[PDB]
């Protein structure tokens, strides 16, 4: 199916308290696979998945140096950006960073993004067509500027395309068995009462991966938004997610109230009744 | 593979 | 700007009990990123505890994982404490068991 | 993730076309250079190309042209000069793995001279009052004699190497040998080695 | 653009060493490389500005490079061994070009020696052309020559009135074993003028050889000559 592979990157300013803590992860789809602290003693791309230790030696020998780059890259951006805005060197202030590739069924490349932050606000972006950018601010006009002034565009442009891609599915095919199948939720229903005629009812439904996933409570073909809780999904920490929805009803109207679930993983639309 | 990364 | 941590506290599995499980500590949409969050057990600290790497969702915002090893029971207490800038004192949200 | 040169030793004469071929892998679009490195000296970088013009035009007269569909990147000059034998490498930076540069395995080019009006002749030149040798030129030969080396163990041939006198324009081979030995003579020192009959010895 | 320190050095085996590289200003990235006799250049490390960001497992561990300041280089390596004896190169790139042009330096040979029982430095004379060139020329073909040195390491170059010329200079591109079942080697070079500029005696030539030896932190345990850096010249005037 149609999967996805992520870089996220966070450089996190620190006045006095040495060089600024940088945290760089490299996520597949839904799969977090590698990661970099800058205060780890390690001072090396560590894995994080199994099917990732297969590369050898210069792999990791390469990505050290290519991150270890981008923390002195960003580590001195942030002098630049104190700049920029005018704020004070004293300042304490947070640069995140992304981009990534998408591919289609059978390989075929989908779309590509690249995005930047600063203090959890846009500052740059890679447009669509991957030849040109949009910069936020005036202030980020100037590195547009010169980020112009050098072909960045069709350097990554052509990463986007071709060594994001080329690499993913080096990495899909290497671990088959834990990426490209999709586990299918466990769900059940609880029931909780809170007064004489007044009860909670909330829908389960655990262990399902990846994490798009629906759940509506409709009341006699009739769905209801009002008095319903509907939590963000939530990891389980071995590859699994959870996720549940709540709808308050009187007593006597329970056998009513009907819960559906809709996944990836199950080829029917789940309709459950207490 | 994580790519490059320039300053502004 | 600053954004307020959305949490949750939960099992990786159904509640059993004197089988062993994972707790999990979700804090979503936050920024920024500098947090400080720990698992207490009837009011006492638990020193024995990892936590998820540090990435972000689609609008900036953070997200991390903090999970231990524990066994529950039918009377201890667990919840999670946060402390945050955007928290003017330390919230925390006790753990139900099938909340 | 490798880097093929074909062109391992190449001798032309000077005046005509050039073409070093240079192909990497068919994977990515990675970064491309052209270096010259002389005998002595280090390398001194010619062309490059990433922008996306398929066509780049460098330095010393040589041009290079980028072709995807054959993923080469092979150097060009329209006519060699007689200067420009030395060692020419193509390097490549693999985007992925780094901005590390991923060298080629060498290619040793050397150019003999396209002789206008040869003119053979050997001379003994002066001794000096700081030596005990006499010394012998061979010049104004045509390009593809071939000097067979001394075997007498008292006797010293070099290799053939050009002169261009820039202000007139004439370009001459030359070949030294020398002696220390009071039975030596110039006239008799080339006889190991192959002598046109025309050649001009002193009187 | 680079400019590098020293380029000729050498040692007694199990020593350690040290060059320094001095880069272009406004550059970030600084890359080494070791290239063998004849063949291309192998990878060694990389920098940006601060610090050394990867280095070939392929070394070992006694290969010690740093660039502290990021201004200049430093290259330490432990141990020299005759396998490492190669031509050290120092480059540099922006990192904001795109095409990341690397622009290397004049490099840096490196020779070592199990003991240094090889070392003779050269002697240099002139010879004058004779008259049957002139008679059939109308120009003078000078030549210089180099005896009995050790090891190839030499810098030839000419001088007529104080000033350096290279029209119609010629040298031979590889110095030879002057005992090729061992070895001292030996190096030739010519210089072709008009027989007017010969034939006027005020034109001056000298030919100019520095050859790379011995410093002076080097102990000189024979009982000759300390074979430093040298620079043997040998001169000549115009004739009548």
């Amino acid at each position: 199916g149609s999967h996805s592979m992520r870089y996220f990157s966070t450089s996190v300013s620190r006045p006095g308290r040495g060089e600024p803590r940088f945290i760089a992860v490299g996520y597949v789809d839904d799969t977090q696979f590698v990661r970099f602290d800058s205060d780890a003693a390690s001072q090396r791309m560590e894995p994080r998945a199994p099917w990732i230790e297969q590369e050898g030696p210069e792999y990791w020998d390469e990505e050290t140096g290519k991150v270890k780059a981008h923390s002195q890259t960003d580590r001195e951006n942030l002098r630049i950006a104190l700049r920029y805005y005018n704020q004070s060197e004293a300042g304490s202030h947070t640069l995140q960073m992304m981009f990534g590739c998408d591919v289609g069924s059978d390989g075929r490349f989908l779309r590509g993004y690249h995005q930047y932050a600063y203090d959890g606000k846009d500052y740059i972006a890679l447009k669509e067509d991957l030849r040109s950018w949009t910069a936020a601010d005036m202030a980020a006009q100037i590195t547009k500027r010169k980020w112009e002034a050098a072909h960045v565009a069709e350097q990554q442009r052509a990463y986007l395309e071709g060594t994001c891609v080329d690499g993913l599915r080096r990495y899909l095919e290497n671990g088959k068995e834990t990426l490209q199948r999709t586990d299918p939720p466990k769900t059940h229903m609880t029931h909780h009462p809170i007064s004489d005629h007044e009860a909670t009812l909330r829908c389960w439904a655990l262990g399902f991966y990846p994490a798009e996933i629906t759940l509506t409570w409709q009341r006699d073909g009739e769905d209801q938004t009002q008095d319903t809780e509907l939590v963000e999904t939530r990891p389980a920490g071995d590859g699994t997610f959870q996720k549940w929805a709540a709808v308050v009803v009187p007593s006597g109207e329970e056998q009513r109230y009907t819960c559906h679930v809709q996944h990836e993983g199950l080829p029917k639309p789940l309709t459950l009744r207490w | 593979r994580f790519p490059l990364t320039f300053g502004w | 700007i600053q954004r307020t941590p959305k949490i949750q506290v939960y099992s990786r599995h159904p509640a059993e009990n004197g089988k062993s499980n994972f707790l999990n500590c979700y804090v979503s949409g936050f920024h920024p990123s500098d947090i400080e969050v720990d698992l207490l057990k009837n009011g006492e600290r638990i020193e024995k505890v990892e936590h998820s790497d540090l990435s972000f969702s689609k609008d900036w915002s953070f997200y991390l994982l903090y999970y231990t090893e524990f066994t529950p029971t039918e009377k201890d207490e667990y919840a999670c404490r946060v402390n945050h800038v955007t928290l003017s004192q330390p919230k925390i949200v006790k753990w139900d068991r099938d909340m | 993730q490798s880097v093929t040169q074909p062109d391992i030793h190449i001798t032309v004469s000077e005046g005509a076309s050039l073409e070093l071929r240079c192909n990497y892998s068919y994977g990515a679009t990675p970064y491309l250079f052209w270096y010259v490195q002389s005998p002595g000296q280090g390398l001194q970088l010619l062309l490059k190309y990433f922008s996306g013009d398929t066509l780049v035009q460098g330095i010393k007269g040589f041009e290079a042209e980028f072709k995807r569909s054959q993923s080469s990147f092979n150097l060009r000059k329209p006519s060699v000069h007689w200067s420009d034998a030395a060692e020419y490498f193509c390097a490549v930076g693999f985007t992925g793995g780094g901005n590390k540069l991923t060298f080629g395995t060498g290619t040793q080019l050397k150019v003999e001279l396209n002789i206008q009006n040869p003119d053979p002749a050997v001379y003994q030149l002066r001794d000096s009052k700081s030596s005990d040798k006499s010394v012998c030129l061979f010049t104004d030969f045509d390009s593809q004699t071939n000097v067979s080396q001394s075997k007498d163990s008292d006797v010293y041939i070099t290799d053939k190497c050009v002169l261009d006198m820039r202000s007139m324009d004439f370009k001459s081979n030359s070949a030294v040998a020398w002696s220390n030995k009071s039975d030596f003579a110039c006239a008799n020192a080339f006889n190991n080695s192959i002598i046109p009959e025309d050649t001009f010895f002193p009187s | 653009g680079v400019s590098q320190d020293p380029r000729h050095k050498i040692t007694k085996r199990g020593q350690n060493v040290t060059f320094r590289c001095d880069p272009i200003s406004e550059h970030n990235r600084l890359y080494w490389y070791r290239q063998t006799l004849g063949q291309g250049p192998e990878f060694l490390t990389y920098f940006q500005n601060e610090a050394q960001l990867e280095k070939s497992r392929l070394l070992s561990d006694r290969f010690s490079a740093e660039r502290p300041k990021g201004s200049f280089s430093t290259l330490e390596i432990q141990r020299t061994e005759q396998g490492d004896s190669a031509m050290y190169l120092c480059a540099s790139s922006d990192r904001d070009r795109v095409p990341e042009t690397q622009y290397f330096g004049p490099g840096t040979r490196l020779l070592v020696l199990e003991d240094l029982k090889n070392v003779f430095p050269p002697e240099v004379a002139v010879f004058e052309p004779s008259e049957a060139e002139i008679s059939h020329t109308q120009k003078a073909t000078l030549v210089c020559l180099a005896t009995g040195f050790y090891p190839d390491h030499v810098e030839l170059s000419w001088w007529v009135n104080g000033k350096e010329v290279h029209s119609g200079v010629c040298t031979d591109p590889q110095p030879l074993k002057e005992q090729p079942a061992l070895s001292r080697y030996a190096l030739s070079s010519r210089l072709r003028v008009s027989a007017t500029f010969w034939q006027n005696p005020r034109n001056h030539f000298r030919c100019q050889v520095q050859f790379y030896g011995l410093s002076e932190n080097d102990e000189w345990t024979q009982d000759r000559a300390k074979p430093v850096t040298q620079i043997v010249s040998a001169e000549a005037w115009g004739r009548a």
